[PDB]
């Protein structure tokens, strides 16, 4: 059966080069494959085709940094001078009789990127939502790298865990990460305490913002 | 085998 | 150049039906076979179907055979995918795509993708969002888009006139099963009394369109 084998992940350093490998199952060693790039929350982008003599048919605007090559049943995509934007999922794809076949995709991580402290904005419940007999605290976290944070909410000083919903960080167009945390309260609790706080912790350092009625 | 020119002729 | 634009995605009950369209432009539609590819959340690309340039031959992955149908109209330059007997695991973004094969031999050997459209197969029903303002050298203000299902929600500011400083955050999926997101804009602290700020929230699955004014 026609199968394409890709490792799930790959990594290399900023400014360095990386080689991604797609292997055809035995008996299809002469087949043409295509490389497709998919950045997070985007649709795929065709890069090029690679047959046994290497060769290409690069898509529009594909950088020279991107190139393809071939050896036996293996097909390669090489990206030199890696940039943050090169972090993506890379799929190889081929076809047979009346079928298309995709590899499982390889997630490329570009190492050695600059650390960035999170920017944090904290909003209190809107007036309109309090006359709707609800109350939401909104903590917006952006421009941080790497993409991992822990959030801590405090009713004054006592920490509060109930009513917390927090996203997984995702990479924004500025190539830094964003996330947000929501604290649900009764309008009673919002008015009872002298303040509430959102503490974001990123690489051992904590940024805190606070709001009060 | 050999791959056809086109998967969906 | 080539353009492929999907439409018709949305929320469907299990066992229900839905038809997707793909409007194509920039090439002679009938000279190329057209494909459907889908992607379940957090999973890889999965081939769904292909159809010959003439429309004379259709091809399906086993995962959809006997339930999905593909067709095309070579005067409207449109590709179709008709889904019946939908299942929860058919939930995915569905991409329209054009794969060239071996001819071609330069730029004609390129492949092309559409933008995708989201199909949700679930017994959960639609819910429109409630929208709340977020007040107040620069100031930050935004809109809270609370308790909706399913994705997506679009947010603009002043009907497209305000684009710089705008950051619309990814939605949180609450344990209730409903989404919430926020869209924030950074503005000079001087135009706060001069400039008017309205967020335009639109949630197509529920026909919800909200314009919310944000004041200090």
């Amino acid at each position: 059966q026609l199968v394409l084998t890709q490792s799930p992940s790959a990594s290399a350093s900023l400014g360095a080069s990386v080689r991604l490998t797609c292997t055809l199952s035995s008996g299809h060693s002469s087949y043409v494959i295509a490389w497709h790039q998919q950045q997070s929350e985007k649709g795929p982008r065709y890069l090029m085709k690679v047959n046994s003599d290497g060769s290409h048919s690069k898509g529009d605007g594909i950088p020279d940094r991107f190139s393809g090559s071939s050896s036996g049943a293996e097909r390669y995509l090489t990206i030199s001078s890696l940039q943050s934007e090169d972090e993506a999922d890379y799929y190889c794809q081929t076809w047979g009789a009346g079928i298309l076949v995709f590899g499982g995709g390889t997630k490329l991580t570009v190492l050695s990127q600059p650390k960035a402290a999170p920017s944090v904005t904290l909003f209190p419940p809107s007036s309109e939502e309090l006359q709707a007999n609800k109350a939401t605290l909104v903590c917006l976290i952006s421009d941080f790298y790497p993409g991992a944070v822990t959030v801590a909410w405090k009713a004054d000083s006592s920490p509060v865990k109930a009513g917390v919903e927090t996203t997984t960080p995702s990479k924004q167009s500025n190539n830094k990460y964003a996330a947000s945390s929501y604290l649900s309260l009764t309008p009673e609790q919002w008015k009872s305490h002298r303040s509430y706080s959102c503490q974001v912790t990123h690489e051992g350092s904590t940024v805190e913002k606070t709001v009060a009625p | 085998p050999l791959q056809p020119e086109q998967p969906f002729p | 150049e080539v353009q492929l634009l999907e439409s018709g995605g949305g929320l469907v009950q299990p066992g229900g039906s839905l038809r997707l369209s793909c409007a194509a432009s920039g090439f002679t539609f009938s000279t190329y076979a057209m494909s459907w590819v889908r992607q379940a959340p957090g999973k890889g690309l999965e081939w769904v179907s292909g159809i010959s340039g003439s429309g004379g031959s259709t091809y399906y992955a086993d995962s959809v055979k006997g339930r999905f149908t593909t067709s095309r109209d070579n005067s409207k330059n449109t590709l179709y995918l008709q889904m019946n007997s939908l299942r929860a695991e058919d939930t995915a973004v569905y991409y329209c795509a054009k794969f060239s094969g071996k001819d071609c031999s330069g730029t004609s050997c390129r492949d092309y993708w559409g933008q995708g459209t989201l199909v949700t197969v679930s017994s959960a029903s639609t819910k429109g969002p409630s929208v709340f303002p977020l007040a107040p050298g620069t100031a930050a203000l935004g809109c809270l888009v609370k308790d909706y299902f399913p994705e997506p929600v679009t947010v603009s500011w002043n009907s497209g006139a305000l684009t710089s400083g705008v950051h619309t955050f990814p939605a949180v999926l609450q344990s209730s099963g409903l989404y919430s997101l926020s869209s924030v804009v950074t503005v000079p602290s001087s135009s706060l009394g001069t400039q008017t700020y309205i967020c335009n929230v639109n949630h197509k699955p529920s026909n919800t369109k909200v314009d919310k004014k944000v004041e200090p």
